[PDB]
């Protein structure tokens, strides 16, 4: 019925200013103008993801928050800069962080209320709000924790309408920092209580995609970024476009989220780098092309959602669909009958003319949180850097109180893999 | 693991309301439910269906009947050093308060106060008096994922959970008692103040303790209604106490399992399960409902 | 954001004389005055000046003296130049007691006067001898009181361990042992260097048959360099000390990092597989010992000058495919890196050449150690009779106090040894 989206954190916010640039052409948006470009379709549910201002104009619903300026004047002057409303932006202008810490209690704490007194506009305008979704990384602080506390306190606000975030769970190879899996563990814990979906974007997915299977050598940040933008739109499409679904979101949860625990998805695209269909389902459920550093094999499935693009026959993709769970027919659990859903679109992404894009509740999944766990007991094990937090205010068995949460997670996916 | 089912006799609404018994216990391990049916053309008929518990209670029997077949075999088990845990389970009205902590009100008629009884019989005995252990009793509520503190006027208390996993509830408090009379004292002021009626998990403590470590552990707890959306929570806890049992012959986490989660780890503990039942024609659904969640339990026995 | 730099005695004097030279070199500061980023080590003061962020303290001129006399004269302030009339003596009971006392109001007190200039302060580089007078004495005073004056601002103090050779003084080891002992528990993390592994490296390299101070105090000179550059740049390595530390400490025991510096050759390009190679060399470190006996529990790659990731990956690569990685149990195999693409500049009148790139590496081993331990025999063997304590009990110290600082370094011998396995 209507979504805003909030967008934080260094990460968060160069992620998601990718999404906004990428949607934006799809629907056809100049950098402020409307309109323009022969489609029709595009606007129907436009309305979605764009509240409209003055005259013409389509300002996206999005709110901007950070702890340092540079990042988000990295956002103005770049791609769809001129595109966001004005005070929407919300600075931080003292210490950054990237740790937990800081962005959650101290210098967070300190800003907290100047964003949500601005979600709480942008919500009480929209004519029926549907739930928000949030962009921001696990690892450093400026979103990993200013984020899971913003969404604390959206829920309590909002306990009614979904949480929705998009994560970038992070790896010991492209990091910029040594307590990472401090930051991590200490979001994962949040993120399992406040929200209703959570999509993981693992970095170490990420840079294994672009190497491991695309010749590029140095990954910067940006061709990096690229596949991430593209997961996103893929994985919103039925929500911002036809006329098959309508996708509640809410829908979309109770649909995908057989257990409480938030469960957390892990995505797969079809074509990719900056295609038959039997082609492009074989990719599309291949380890080598999840977005997480999993294996769905080493683990069965819950639920499967998987949602097509472009001009191509659905007597085929039933078909091709049928046949993916049938070559590998074990490994979807048959506890749940019908638990693979694909949807088809029309209106082809950037580039491609075939696209498709997928959406996993994998125990495997149970593979990602064990390795962050990995790296994190074995630092506090003879309490690593750990110094830094408690200096910040934090206590000592607050952590154990996250790792403790964090590997019944773990034992609980792995309790699945049941008959 | 040891389950156990107990009916209650008809009440004098039921009896007035002219509600049908429609519950059988013929021998002391099986209990029979005689469910009411209609065949597609209206024809009346019964499927009687059978289940076979350790002990089955009639409506004759007693609450120290009850006990002495439920709880007090494990009330050694916390002298040997081990974690007991004996859980009331059933519907709202079926008879879980009235069995824990006293017919309604008296503490004294009550698993609680009978259990302490023997406690102290047994502390002062050849085999265990050179154990020199001090007695200690907690009195706590679960409800909505908060723990409250009978014993220190509901006061909310949190708990904590490092990596290692154990769990810590911070600010529980502990009252020593040297006395059976002491425990009724708790008992009474802690289920004064529980928030008769569910909606919260109530679960009464008897620790042994020597020299600043914990001997021994016995937790009584009187659930919450097996039959607003709080049921989520009281359905995930009943979901996960039954898989935490289940494991203890051998989650979806919630605040009660967690809070009792040593009692179910350790190698030296036992645990029994006390199904409680309503009698009337109008509650059969509650009870099969309750019959079969305790077959379960058992079944890993 | 800002930082102080202390130079205590001597040798702490005459090391920072050289390495704030070669800091005006990088940052091309014409002695003078003028030429943020280079701000965390200098304040813009006056409209034209750049000076240094710095205090030097000896407890005689003579050092100092020469400071306000060649060239670098106008670069500092004459304040920031504190100096003593009487020696230290060469013992810490002096220069911790009586000797320091008297001038450790007058310090502690301007070195506050630069941190008023500061918006935001992070820490102190504190520069000193391990055995010597003052340098052992004063400091340790220095750094109790800077504790007490600063709560958590870190202390990183960089150590001289003294050898027979480049020489020292018969009481040396107890001066060393005394100071390390009350030092400890005040200092974040310190970087110790072994003049012989220095004299060594002058003689296999720059080959110099009499190294002088001056040609020592050189190469240190550029060691800092490599281990501060980061956060003098400033968007690249280790950013605002912390982070620094958070890297090499795993344990309170304020770790003593080895550093390891990358192509030394004399004047009058190498590979970068070849430097990084060179950097797992016994030969080339900055404490004689040797790592290929103990553990590695955090290792650091500090590059600097022209270089991809893309290569620094494949040397690391080949440097553990035929090498001794030995990385201790408990923890990941670091290598936190970090590169500098700004050049290393040299002296010009130097021994040493222009370099296309050069590496720093810096590890806490478990290794280090075998130097706690070649001090303890020295310092043991004296004590065994008294050898020289009277000339402390003199000044007024308590002959208990020199037991209870072995005591401490019997302890860390035995703490650096459990750390393994
Ligand atoms: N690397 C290096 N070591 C030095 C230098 N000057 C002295 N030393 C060493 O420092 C130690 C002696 O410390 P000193 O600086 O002379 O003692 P101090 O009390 O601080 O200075 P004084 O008051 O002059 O006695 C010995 O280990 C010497 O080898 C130097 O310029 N460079
Ligand atoms: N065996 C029994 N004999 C006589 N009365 C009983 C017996 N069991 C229960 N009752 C009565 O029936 C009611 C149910 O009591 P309790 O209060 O024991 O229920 P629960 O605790 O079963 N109910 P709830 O708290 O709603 O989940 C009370 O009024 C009791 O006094
Ligand atoms: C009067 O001038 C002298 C003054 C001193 C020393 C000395 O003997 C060489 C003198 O000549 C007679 C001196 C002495 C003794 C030492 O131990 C035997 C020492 O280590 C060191 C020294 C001398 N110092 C050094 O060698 C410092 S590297 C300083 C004190
Ligand atoms: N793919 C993606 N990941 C990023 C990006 N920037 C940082 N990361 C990862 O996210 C983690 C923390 O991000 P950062 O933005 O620095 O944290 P912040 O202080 O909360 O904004 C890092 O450890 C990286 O692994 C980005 O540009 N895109
Ligand atoms: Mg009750
Ligand atoms: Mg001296």
């Amino acid at each position: 019925r209507e979504i805003v989206h909030i967008q934080a954190g260094q990460c968060g916010n160069q992620i998601g200013a990718k999404f906004w640039e990428v949607i934006s052409d799809e629907h056809g948006i100049d950098p402020t103008g409307s309109y323009h470009g022969d489609s029709d379709l595009q606007l129907e549910r436009i309305n979605v993801y764009y509240n409209e201002a003055a005259g013409n104009k389509y300002v996206p619903r999005a709110i901007l928050v950070d702890l340092e300026p540079g990042t988000m004047d990295s956002v103005r002057s770049g791609p769809f800069g001129q595109i966001f409303r004005p005070d929407n932006f919300v600075f931080g202008q003292s210490g950054a962080g990237n740790n937990w810490a800081k962005g959650h209690y101290t210098e967070g704490a300190e800003l907290v209320d100047s964003v949500l007194d601005v979600v709480r506009k942008e919500s009480e305008s929209c004519d029926c709000l549907q739930g928000f979704q949030l962009t921001h990384s696990l690892g450093g602080g400026t979103g990993s924790g200013m984020g899971t506390l913003l969404i604390s306190k959206i829920r309590e606000e909002y306990p009614d309408r979904i949480m929705n975030t998009f994560s970038v769970v992070p790896s010991p190879k492209v990091s910029d920092t040594v307590v990472e899996p401090y930051n991590a563990t200490l979001s994962v814990h949040q993120l399992v209580e406040n929200t209703d979906e959570t999509y993981c974007i693992d970095n170490e997915a990420l840079y294994d995609i672009c190497f491991r299977t695309l010749k590029l050598t140095t990954p910067t940040y940006g061709d990096l970024n690229h596949l991430v933008s593209a997961t996103m739109s893929g994985v919103t499409t039925c929500l911002r476009f036809p006329g098959q679904l309508n996708a509640d979101l809410r829908k979309l949860a109770v649909n995908m989220v057989p257990f409480p625990r938030l469960h957390f998805f892990m995505p797969g695209f079809a074509p990719l780098t900056s295609l038959t269909v039997p082609e492009l389902t074989q990719q599309m459920f291949d380890a080598k092309n999840m977005m997480a550093a999993c294996d769905p094999r080493h683990g069965r499935y819950l639920t499967v959602a998987a949602v097509f693009r472009g001009r191509m026959s659905m007597k085929e993709v039933d078909e091709q669909m049928l046949n993916v769970q049938n070559k590998n027919s074990s490994y979807f659990v048959e506890w749940i009958p019908n638990n693979v859903k694909t949807a088809v679109c029309d209106i082809p992404p950037r580039g491609l003319k075939m696209s498709a894009t997928f959406i996993g509740n994998s125990t495997a999944i149970q593979e990602l949180f064990k390795r962050i766990s990995e790296q994190f007991t074995a630092m506090f094990r003879r309490k690593a850097f750990l110094h830094w937090y408690t200096g910040e205010g934090m206590d000592e068995m607050e952590f154990t109180e996250a790792e403790s949460n964090m590997n019944d997670l773990v034992s609980e996916y792995q309790q699945y893999q049941d008959a | 693991i040891c389950v156990c089912v107990r009916k209650r006799p008809l009440n004098k609404q039921e009896l007035a309301k002219k509600e049908i018994d429609v519950i059988s216990v013929p021998s002391k391990c099986l209990l029979l439910v005689h469910e009411p049916k209609l065949k597609v053309d209206l024809t009346k008929y019964l499927e009687n269906q059978a289940f076979c518990f350790d002990f089955a209670f009639d409506e004759t029997a007693s609450n120290e009947v009850v006990y002495r077949f439920t709880a007090r075999p494990l009330v050694q088990t916390i002298f040997e050093g081990g974690k007991a845990t004996c859980f009331a389970y059933g519907q709202t009205g079926s008879g879980k308060t009235h069995t824990m902590g006293g017919d309604l009100q008296n503490a004294s008629k009550g698993i609680y106060a009978m259990a302490s009884r023997d406690v102290f019989l047994l502390k002062n005995q050849p085999r265990y008096r050179n154990l020199n252990l001090e007695v200690y009793v907690t009195f706590f509520e679960i409800y909505n994922g908060k723990v409250f503190d009978l014993l220190n006027k509901k006061a909310k208390l949190r708990v904590l959970e490092d990596s290692r996993q154990q769990v810590q509830v911070v600010g529980l408090q502990e009252y020593l008692v040297t006395c059976a009379d002491d425990v009724i004292k708790m008992i009474n002021m802690g289920s004064a103040c529980r928030t008769n009626s569910s909606r919260s998990h109530a679960c009464f403590q008897i620790l042994l303790r020597t020299k600043g470590r914990l001997h021994g552990k016995f937790s009584l707890v009187d659930l919450a209604g097996n039959e607003r959306m709080e049921g989520a929570e009281i359905n995930k806890s009943l979901l996960a106490l039954k898989e935490c049992i289940r494991a203890l012959g051998q989650f979806r986490e919630s605040k009660l399992t967690q809070v009792l989660r040593d009692s179910f780890i350790g190698e030296n503990s036992r645990t029994c399960m006390i199904a409680m039942i309503s009698p009337g024609i109008s509650s059969c659904e509650y009870t099969l409902n309750t019959l079969r969640y305790a077959d379960r339990v058992k079944e890993l026995s | 954001r800002e930082c102080i730099s202390i130079h205590v005695g001597q040798a702490g004097v005459q090391i920072g004389n050289a390495c704030w030279e070669l800091y005006c070199l990088e940052h091309g500061i014409q002695p003078d005055g003028q030429m943020d980023s280079f701000n965390t080590f200098f304040s813009e003061t006056g409209a034209g000046k750049h000076v240094p962020r710095a205090v030097f303290v000896d407890l005689e001129p003579t050092v100092i003296d020469e400071v306000r006399t060649g060239t670098y004269r106008q670069l500092f302030h004459p304040e920031q130049l504190i100096t003593g009339k009487e020696d230290a003596a060469n013992n810490y009971a002096r220069g911790h007691y009586t000797i320091g006392k008297e001038i450790i109001d007058l310090v502690l007190d301007r070195i506050r006067k630069l941190a008023d200039q500061c918006t935001g302060l992070q820490g102190f580089s504190v520069f000193h001898s391990f055995g010597g007078g003052t340098g052992s004495g004063f400091t340790s005073l220095l750094m109790e009181r800077l504790s007490v004056d600063y709560g958590k601002k870190s202390k990183l103090e960089f150590s001289i361990y003294p050898a027979p050779q480049v020489s020292t003084a018969v009481v040396e080891p107890y001066n060393s042992i005394l100071t390390t002992h009350t030092t400890l528990e005040h200092s974040d993390c310190a970087f110790m260097v072994d003049n012989e592994a220095i004299y060594d490296i002058c003689r296999r390299n720059l080959d110099i048959e009499r190294p002088t101070y001056t040609n020592l105090n050189r190469l240190i000179g550029q060691i800092v360099s490599s281990i501060t550059a980061s956060l003098r740049f400033d968007g690249a390595l280790n950013v605002d000390l912390t982070e620094f530390q958070t890297n090499l400490v795993p344990y309170p025991r304020i770790h003593f990092p080895l550093a390891t510096y990358a192509p030394v050759i004399s004047a009058e390009q190498l590979s970068v597989a070849e430097i990084t190679n060179a950097c797992f060399e016994p030969a080339n470190q900055m404490v004689k010992c040797d790592p290929r006996h103990g553990k590695y529990m955090a290792c650091c790659l500090l590059y600097r000058g022209d270089v991809v990731p893309k290569d620094v990956n494949a040397a690391i690569a080949t440097i553990k495919t035929k090498r001794t990685i030995q990385f201790v149990d408990w923890c990941p195999t670091g290598f936190k890196v970090g590169i500098n693409y700004e050049p290393p500049t040299v002296v010009p009148g130097g021994d040493l050449a222009k370099v296309q790139r050069a590496v720093c590496m810096l590890s806490n081993t478990t290794a280090i150690a075998e130097a706690w331990a070649r001090l303890d025999h020295k310092f043991d063997l004296m004590y065994a009779k008294r050898a020289f304590v009277h000339w402390y009990v003199g000044e007024g110290m308590e002959e208990g106090e020199f037991s209870e600082a072995r005591e401490d370094m019997a302890a860390l011998e035995k703490d650096y040894e459990e750390v393994g396995v």
